[PDB]
RNA sequence: CCGGGCACUCUAACGGGACUGCCCGCGAAAGCGGGAGGAAGGAGGGGACGACGUCUGGUCAGCAUGGCCCUUACGGCCUGGGCGACACACGUGCUACAAUGCCCACUACAAAGCGAUGCCACCCGGCAACGGGGAGCUAAUCGCAAAAAGGUGGGCCCAGUUCGGAUUGGGGUCUGCAACCCGACCCCAUGAAGCCGGAAUCGCUAGUAAUCGCGGAUCAGCCAUGCCGCGGUGAAUACG
């Protein structure tokens, strides 16, 4: 049981933060539950539109929020319907008056949450284990990438004995401090099990 | 961290002494620091995601 | 020593103030 | 006779029938293992085949070991007609 | 008309200001021999004065803040010893050997977790 | 010179030398010098018969010490003991009263360990 | 005297934003105090790494508060009109008392 | 070296059901789980039963025991000896 | 030091005889890093040795040092079952670290309450050829050369 | 302190600097030794960072989750007790056995932190904890704060002591509905063991060990002698 969030790890450089906005001691905690409160409802809903990052500016009663999606039509709705109930639900849950942009995933193959997911869901389905897993990593090294990888957790196939499957190509040196790696993580509840999913995507490095 | 026992939302204290910081997240009454409103590991976990606004990591 | 209660060392120990070790 | 306990849910299984300790499904082995243990006047009658009698080795030397079900184990002292420490415990 | 030189020392900070003249020393007000009153040491800051027949020849005055009057003993002793360059630059030939224009990097070694003092690990017994 | 309840502090400094009374303290120490106005340096012996009367007096009558003290004090602790106060009955049991630890730690008040077979 | 006081996380969402209040204003009143420095404040949260026991674990964490100040003396209408209502960034948050 | 400091604390559950058997003289019994409560001289004479924390144990109030604290006289654990 | 040969760190002369060997005595000396105390305690006793003696401490002291050197000293060795103690030389930087080492400790091993005397007697008392310094150092090469059967195993 | 002034210290942002780059020596090369310059070197010093895997390692008691079990209850509320028990055994520590010391006074250098009912200036009542009053601070501009070791002067005079503070009696403050069980603090009295520790055993290679005080998280209060971190003074030794 070793090795760091390849995110958190490089916080400070190739990766920005999920929530950008100042605040305080008074405040800060308060002005953060929110946060999660929103994070909340956004993936307990817009699953099936594609989840990827949830960012959250701030200055004052007048939030961001700007939902990443690979499916951005799911989210906005017919018309503009949706991203009617949804931003409404929104100030049902914060008065403080929000926005709620919505942008597209160029290639849900480079977003590590979404081939994860990808990949956990499969594995919801009942589908070969290391086959889902290989095919994930094609995929990716597939369409651009510098170097990908999958790993998941155990109780592949249902077996009464956990086991770990992996799959990788290319560089992704989880070591370097610049490489700009792409972390996802997706569970997958099972008749069985949990099962978790991970997804490893390298890009570039500078 | 049992439903039933995050009656610590109660306010009611009947006298303020019985009050406990509790984990706004998993409950974790254990290490839960002020600032955050989050126990020892949500902390880390979150910390990690980025989801900690300008919560880096330390070294020096 | 830094265990006297009643001494410089004792109170500056217990980091307080009293007949031993005042304020100024 | 058994005469004191080292595990609690053993302990309130025998004593109070507190089943809320073991296993539910290794509640009725358990108890007619223990009050095997109970009738038991020697070592000699803890023998019977689906016990797997044993004294172990080591540092536990003085201790019994009568098979439950699977790596599972009830241990215990047997001294002049009586177990004490009765532990259910992991072999490893 | 006067000459300057810095001067750290593990964590202290010491503006030495030479001046032509007897060859006594104002730090941070009190005499030399006041701030450092009683310290076997102190003779060590104008060190590099007697290094190039100084002292009784010049004069410093000196500002002095930060850490402790050992440290800063050894940041004056370096101000000492920059300032009498700006002054003649022809004495880092002879000030330079004795070490005098160097920077002792030397600092507090950061306290580590898991450990009592950085390094003072903790003890175990029938390990 | 001698003081209280058999008290006899002699070759020392009176203050140092009243602290061998049994009420005195390094503390009563400086008062008993101070209100009698003596010096507290001076050795026991060079004292003034003047100054042991007033030591002697303002000392003796002025504070409880010596044996109507241990009187005292024995006598309460029998008080405490004879009603069922829990902080009696741990004067009884020979354990420590004010609230500590009685796992480990205790041998000031229990005497020496009485190790047992384990 | 319009004193302007700057607090962000980023220690460049800062030197972004005061630095354009600098050159803004640097056209309708003084010439401003530059954008001062001031010292950083580091909040420290030392947390064990896994959950139960394992003492030792750790990993520290740190939330560091940056600070500006810059300082507008000689206030001129036209400085609170290049300023009043012409900023940008978003982790950043003032307070002025002139 | 006990020190409450100003207003000697006592519940009036007891407080002002012992006063009022006062009245009447005293009463056969109380039982109260306020061994938090300090003994004021009202309750001297008296038999309140305190709360081990399993029993109701009958305490007389004496004089000699007025400033104390009830559950100074109703012991909790039981102890008894160690071995052998 | 499985490595290098760890070299030796070198000492900044004394503030007072400019003599990196007195630091080294004055550094054996202190405790607790206190090394000020230390210094004083070697300065008051070489005003001691100046009183009580018409001869210039720092010559006392060196003089002292020397009669304190061991020039062989026994160090255990397992050969063929028992443990054999080898007689052998001692380096001459080992000779001063005990030396010094030495004196400070039958320093302190005197009855005179004051510090820094125990150290100007146990200086002058070395010099003359006495003391518990040179005791320990008589007593060193006594147990060599009473063992120097096993000296065949040179080391 | 005032005007004034950014030089300096510093504050925080950026830029430079080290690469065996230059000189001599050996080498096929990598590189080893030596020397100059330089604040610094041959990875300059300390962190973050832990590979494929191992131990059926640790935690379903943080949370998540398959299966099993309980549902007037194996759930839920409450008051009180317990987690603080002791004949004993062990681990990690604190304080100490003293004169390179202890006590009183005077006087001097630090860093990193924290502060809204919160830090608490200053003044008053109290021996004191602390209480009353009340300024500033929204905190490089006010407060916590005194750094302690140290320097100077005095006392102690080798004694279980002006060492050492356990234990116990009494008085009292403070938080909190409430401090019997079971809080910390103050003052008086008490003043224990301990005079350097058997077999055995632990740490650390430099600003390290050793030693000294300072802050923080949790937090009403606090059992902190713990933990995470800060700076002060500052070694010995390494043949092998
Ligand atoms: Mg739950
Ligand atoms: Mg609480
Ligand atoms: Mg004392
Ligand atoms: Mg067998
Ligand atoms: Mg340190
Ligand atoms: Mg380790
Ligand atoms: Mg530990
Ligand atoms: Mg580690
Ligand atoms: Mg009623
Ligand atoms: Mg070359
Ligand atoms: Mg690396
Ligand atoms: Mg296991
Ligand atoms: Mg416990
Ligand atoms: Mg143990
Ligand atoms: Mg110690
Ligand atoms: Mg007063
Ligand atoms: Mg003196
Ligand atoms: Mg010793
Ligand atoms: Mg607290
Ligand atoms: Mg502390
Ligand atoms: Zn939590």
């Amino acid at each position: 049981g070793n090795k760091i969030h390849p995110i958190g790890f490089r916080l400070g450089i190739t990766r920005d933060w999920e929530s950008r906005w100042y605040a305080g001691k008074k405040q800060y905690r308060h002005l953060l539950l929110e946060d999660q409160r929103i994070r909340g409802l956004l993936e307990k809903e817009l699953y099936s539109a594609g989840l990827a990052r949830v960012d959250i500016e701030r200055a004052a009663d007048n939030v961001a929020v700007t939902v990443h999606v690979a499916k951005p039509g799911v989210v906005i709705g017919r018309g503009g319907e949706r991203i009617r109930v949804l931003r409404e639900e929104l100030a049902k849950l914060t008065g403080k008056n929000v926005a709620l942009n919505v942008q597209e995933v160029q290639n849900p193959n480079l977003s590590a949450p979404l081939v994860a997911q990808r990949v956990a869901e499969q594995i919801e389905r009942r589908f070969a284990v290391r086959r889902a897993i290989k095919q994930a990593v094609q995929r990716v090294m597939e369409s651009g990438a510098k170097g990908a990888k999958v790993i998941v957790s155990g109780r592949i196939g249902g077996a009464e004995q956990a086991r770990t499957e992996w799959a990788a190509q290319g560089r992704v040196p989880l070591h370097t401090l610049r490489a700009n790696i792409d972390y996802g993580f997706a569970l997958a509840r099972t008749t069985y099990g949990v099962l978790g999913v991970k997804a490893y995507i390298f890009l570039g490095e500078v | 961290a049992r439903k039933a026992l995050i009656e610590k939302a109660k306010r009611t204290p009947k006298f303020k002494v019985r009050a406990y910081t509790r984990c706004v997240r998993c409950g974790r009454a254990r290490s839960v620091y002020r600032f955050f409103g989050l126990c020892r590991i949500c902390l880390r976990e979150l910390a990690h995601k980025g989801q900690l606004p300008g919560v880096r990591k330390a070294s020096w | 020593g830094k265990g006297d209660r009643r001494t410089r060392r004792g109170k500056i120990w217990r980091g307080t103030y009293g007949k031993y070790r005042p304020r100024k | 006779g058994i005469k004191s306990f080292k595990h609690k849910g053993l302990k309130l299984l025998f004593e109070k029938g507190v089943t809320s300790g073991v296993p539910a499904q290794d509640v009725d082995r358990i108890n007619d293992r223990l009050q095997a243990i109970d009738t038991a006047t020697e070592i000699g009658e803890l023998n019977r085949q689906i016990y797997k009698l044993h004294p172990l080795k080591g540092d536990r030397e003085g201790y019994w070991s009568i098979t439950v079900r699977a790596n599972w184990r009830i241990t215990f002292q047997f001294i002049n007609g009586d177990a004490y420490i009765l532990n259910y415990e992991d072999y490893h | 008309e006067q000459y300057y030189g810095t001067g750290r020392r593990k964590e202290a900070v010491a503006r030495v200001f030479l001046r032509p003249g007897n060859g006594k020393v104002t730090v941070n007000g009190q005499d030399f021999n006041e701030y450092f009153q009683g310290l076997v040491r102190a003779v060590a800051a104008l060190e590099p004065l007697r290094a190039v027949d100084a002292l009784g020849h010049f004069d410093a005055y000196i500002t002095v803040r930060g850490g402790g009057k050992s440290g800063q003993i050894d940041a004056i002793k370096l101000g000492i010893a920059r300032a009498l360059v700006q002054y003649n630059p022809d004495y880092r030939a002879k000030l330079k050997p004795l070490g005098f224009l160097t920077r002792d990097a030397r600092v507090v070694e950061r306290k580590k977790y898991g450990k009592h003092k950085a390094r003072r690990a903790p003890q175990y017994s029938k390990r | 010179a001698r003081i209280a309840g058999v008290e006899i502090p002699r070759n020392k400094r009176v203050d140092v030398a009243l602290t061998y009374i049994y009420g005195i303290g390094k503390a009563r120490a400086k008062e008993a010098l101070e209100k009698t106005g003596i010096n507290p340096a001076t050795r026991v012996k060079d004292l003034t018969e003047a100054e042991v009367v007033r030591l002697r007096e303002y000392v003796e009558n002025t504070w409880k010490l010596e044996g109507e003290l241990r009187a005292e004090v024995a006598a309460n602790i029998k008080r405490l003991m004879d009603i069922g106060c829990y902080r009696g009955l741990r004067h009884r049991r020979g354990l420590p009263v004010r609230g500590q630890r009685t796992r480990t730690n205790a041998r000031t008040r229990k005497g020496p360990r009485k190790t047992v077979a384990g | 005297k319009i004193r302007i006081k700057l607090r962000g996380f980023d220690h460049k969402t800062l030197d972004a934003s005061a630095q354009k209040i600098v050159e803004a204003a640097r056209r309708s009143g003084a010439q401003v105090s530059g954008p001062i420095p001031l010292p950083t404040r580091v909040r420290r949260f030392t947390v064990i790494r896994g959950p139960f026991k394992h003492k030792d674990s750790r990993e520290h964490f740190e939330l560091r508060t940056h600070n500006r100040l810059v300082d507008i003396i000689n206030p001129n209408r036209k400085t609170i009109e290049q300023l009043m209502t012409l900023d940008l960034p978003t982790g950043v948050e003032i307070e002025i008392k002139t | 070296p006990r020190s409450l400091k100003k207003g000697v604390f006592v519940d009036d559950h007891l407080l002002e059901k012992v006063l009022e058997l006062n009245a009447k003289g005293e009463k056969r019994l109380i039982k109260t789980w306020s061994r938090r409560s300090t003994i004021v001289p009202e309750m001297v004479g008296h038999t309140i039963a305190v709360y081990n924390g399993k029993q109701h144990v009958p305490v007389y109030i004496t004089e000699n025991m007025v400033g104390h604290k009830l559950g100074e006289f109703a012991p909790t654990r039981t102890y008894r000896g160690h071995g052998k | 030091a499985r490595r290098r040969r760890a070299e030796v760190r070198q000492l900044q002369p004394d503030l007072v005889y400019g003599d990196v060997l007195v630091t080294a005595f004055i550094n054996k000396i202190m405790r607790d890093g206190k090394k000020n105390l230390a210094a004083r305690i070697f300065y008051d006793a070489c005003k001691i040795i100046q009183e009580k003696t018409g001869q210039e401490p720092l010559k006392v002291f060196k003089q002292a040092v020397e009669n304190v050197k061991p020039r062989m000293e026994v160090r255990s060795r397992r050969v063929g079952g028992a443990n054999y103690q080898v007689p052998m030389e001692v380096s001459p930087r080992r000779q001063q670290s005990l030396a010094l080492r030495w004196l400070v400790q039958a320093a302190n091993q005197r009855p005179e309450r004051r510090a820094a005397v125990r150290i100007a007697h146990e200086l002058m008392d070395a010099a003359e050829g006495k003391g518990g310094a040179v005791k320990k150092k008589e007593d060193v090469e006594r147990m060599a050369e009473a063992n120097r059967a096993y000296a065949h195993y040179r080391w």
